[PDB]
RNA sequence: AAACUCACCAGGUCCAGACACAAUAAGGAUUGACAGAUUGAGAGCUCUUUCUUGAUUUUGUGGGUGGUGGUGCAUGGCCGUUC
């Protein structure tokens, strides 16, 4: 299921349809989360969102309103009731693309990279980081059909992705008292 | 070259011999 | 306007005559042979000037070289010239004899001697 | 509403990895605009190690996030909220 | 030559590490192997050799494998690229560069300040680089030597500029837009600042330190104010100083009389007007 | 040092389906000694508008025969290199 989606969150047994924000829930140390838009098929989510708070830390039952079953509920998925707090905070990724046009030794011909040359020559701030993790600042670019000019660990291929950082913050949704 | 190498700097078409100027004292 | 005598004389002249008077880093060039490359250019001229409002702005016509030199005779025409990309509209006058019209580019963002911005792009932020 | 549980359904459950991998790529086609669309928010360094907070000023900030109970700590008051009725 | 381009790909993972090793290599030169998490308290094996395979390229460390005294050593970067990270440990610089200037041991890197009006990183590295056991030893202890001998004549009413900070080979010189004795024209008062020259080694005898080496490029009309020009003299004549106990001063003392007659009479054809100064008078009153 | 050199650039196209069977396959699929349109910033090429064609080969396709992708991994002598 999408998780940017009203779903009707039990965390015990009372029901609102409330429209959570489900993010990775994974040993987090400094307790910085994401805007993960939607869900991961196995792992532990945590969602986010506005709720009129009972506080007693229950196995919730997060589901959907509809007598389907012979069960007179669509069971979602279980999890917990793990806090109410406003300093466990969101941060949403980006991944940018970078497709290695040829086989270079330091500078790294790009191209399907940047398209207008205002969208070519003031995007020269972001931080250069490769798939691999190596990261670094752009030092010139002039690609139009983008390149770039800059200092990595080793090599690069047409199946890398010389990434780029928007990390940007969206903002929670609230609740809905469902009762039928 | 000959063919005991991967040499790319100091590179010779001179005179058919491909003994670089830093293999006067190698080759 | 081309020397000040008399300009029913000058203007339709080709790559043979007066150049035998001047020198030879320039006579080597201009005193040796027509070359007739704006020759066929006159058959497109003679089409530039028709279906315009006359006398006034004709179509920028291109053209993409650097050794090329222009005669003057054609006054009221107009051909885009290159300038490294582009085709820098010219209309075409007695206002430009024997210098190339390849001679139009001065081709970069600007020298940055006064204003070193793009220097500032290349430099190191640092982790 | 069925069909489209077979027309959406193409991308209503597989466009769960434009979440993952590409999340906020600004994709690049010719008409597609870079500035407009990922504009109106910081880029710190990382997510294991940067800085993001909770209450900015902006009318991003929803009905009951900026009339709240800035509900502290959950763990730091629930010894409130449990021992207000111990 | 230079490389300046190995130092971005950190963490935190070397900042606890570097004023510990280096007061750790000068407590115990060559730091053997699994001694880089111990000095800092960083832990055994939680991201290390990862970390340590970062810095090994970066040639601030090196692997010098000898046997069984290992070599881990904060090339020659372990001053120069850790002085930078030394000076964005110490809240002076904030990244690197607009810089232009060239010596030996004194190159002129034209920084922005924490404040944002300019200032000059020079940075000491005698022999080119030759940095060995006393080249080193120098280029940390004549950055702080030198630390030491810009304030002279600053207390005592007279311009000498002023040093800021001395990290590992790093000072710190405002920056000064001069104007030497080589790029000037012309002058609106000469006849002052001939005499002039007598009188600043007659100030140089009050501080105890004699100073001689003039050269064309020596005495900068900077820039203190630009609009209406409000200039100032920069004094590049430091490094023949003498202690006056020594058995050269016959010849120091003289060249106070008849040596500095020829710059403004040649350069500035016209020949000068006024009186002058021995340093007989400063011998009792410093 | 000239365009080439010369490792880069301002704009275009000659050209990709073989191997099997599947649509048309010899009423023109696709072939050529030629006549034009030919031009993209200056070209050879094509065969809709003479006619060689000669069974053969045209294509939405995948194993991959096509390693004229070898960076190679070392293996086998052989000599720059290290002694």
């Amino acid at each position: 299921v999408p998780s940017q989606e009203p779903i009707v969150v039990q965390y015990g047994v009372r029901r609102y349809t409330i429209q959570p924000l489900f993010s990775q829930g994974s040993n987090s140390p400094n307790n910085v989360h994401k805007y993960e838009r939607f869900l991961h098929p196995d792992t532990v989510s945590v969602a986010t969102c506005i709720a009129p708070v009972d506080f007693t830390q229950s196995p919730a039952i997060f589901f959907k309103p509809s007598p389907t079953d012979a069960k007179n509920i669509e069971l979602i998925g279980h999890g917990t009731f793990l806090n109410a707090d406003h300093s466990r905070i969101l941060a949403k990724r980006a991944i940018l693309t970078g497709h290695p046009f040829r086989f270079h030794k330091t500078v790294v011909t790009v191209r399907y990279m940047f398209f207008r040359p205002e969208d070519v020559e003031w995007f020269k701030s972001i931080p250069l980081f490769t798939k691999s993790g190596r990261s670094g600042f752009i030092k010139e670019s002039l690609g139009t059909h983008g390149y770039f000019k800059a200092t990595f660990d080793g090599k690069l291929s047409a199946q890398d992705v010389v990434a780029m950082s928007l990390y940007k913050r969206m903002w929670p949704m609230p609740s809905l008292p469902w009762n039928g | 070259q000959c063919r005991v190498c991967s040499s790319h700097t100091g590179l010779i078409r001179k005179y058919g011999l491909n003994i670089c100027r830093q293999c006067f004292r190698e080759k | 306007s081309y020397r000040g005598v008399d300009l029913e004389k000058l203007l339709e002249m080709s790559t043979e005559d007066f150049v035998k008077l001047a020198p030879a880093r320039v006579r080597r060039r201009f005193a040796r042979g027509m070359t007739s490359k704006p020759a066929g250019f006159m058959k497109k001229l003679r089409a530039a000037k028709l279906a315009a409002p006359e006398n006034e702005k004709p179509a920028p016509v291109r053209t993409h070289m650097r050794n090329m030199i222009i005669v003057p005779e054609m006054i009221g025409s107009v051909v885009g010239i290159y300038n490294g990309k582009a085709f820098n509209q010219v209309e075409i006058r007695p206002e430009m004899l024997g210098h190339y019209l390849g001679e139009f580019s001065i081709t970069y963002t600007p020298v940055r001697h006064g204003r070193a911005g793009a220097t500032t792009s290349r430099f190191i932020p640092l982790k | 509403s069925p069909e489209e549980e077979e027309r959406q359904l193409r991308e209503f459950r597989d466009m769960e990895k434009e979440d993952r991998e590409f999340p906020d790529e600004i994709e690049l086609e010719p008409s597609e605009s870079a500035i407009e669309r990922l504009k109106r928010y910081r880029g710190l360094k990382n997510l294991y190690n940067c800085d993001w907070q909770v209450d900015e000023k902006d009318p991003s900030s929803p009905a009951e996030w900026k009339r709240l109970l800035r509900i502290g700590n959950y763990k730091n008051t629930k010894n409130r909220i449990i021992k207000e009725t111990k | 030559k230079l490389d300046t381009s190995h130092m971005r790909y950190l963490t935190t993972d070397d900042f606890r590490v570097l004023q510990a090793v280096e007061q750790g290599s000068r407590s115990h030169e060559v730091v053997p192997t699994p001694l880089i998490h111990q000095i800092s308290g960083m832990r055994s094996q939680s991201g290390t050799n990862r970390a340590i395979s970062d810095l090994a390229k970066l040639s601030l460390i090196s692997k010098m494998r000898n046997v069984k005294y290992d070599g881990y050593r904060l090339t020659y970067n372990g001053i120069d690229y850790l002085a930078l990270k030394t000076m964005l440990n110490r809240d002076t610089v904030y990244s690197v560069g607009n810089t232009i200037g060239v010596g030996k041991e004194s190159d002129i890197y034209k920084v922005s300040d924490k404040n944002g009006n300019p200032r000059v990183m020079k940075i000491h590295r005698l022999g080119r680089s030759n940095q060995g056991a006393n080249w080193m030893h120098l280029s940390r202890l004549a950055a702080n030597k030198e630390y030491q001998f810009m304030s002279m004549l600053y207390s005592k009413g007279f311009k000498v500029p002023e040093p800021f900070d001395n990290s590992r080979h790093i000072v710190v010189m405002e920056l000064i837009e001069g104007y030497p004795m080589r790029r000037l024209r012309k002058h609106k008062n000469i006849p002052k600042l001939y005499s002039d020259l007598m009188c600043f080694i007659v100030d140089l005898a009050n501080s105890g330190l004699i100073h001689c080496d003039f050269n064309e490029f020596n005495i900068m009309i900077k820039d203190k104010l630009e609009d209406e020009n409000d200039c100032g003299f920069v004094v590049i004549d430091f490094p023949q100083c003498i202690s006056i106990q020594h058995q050269d001063a016959d010849y120091y003392f003289q060249r106070d009389v008849d040596c500095i007659r020829r710059f403004f009479k040649k350069k500035l054809k016209y020949e000068p007007k006024p009186d002058s100064s021995m340093l007989d008078t400063e011998g009792f009153g410093d």
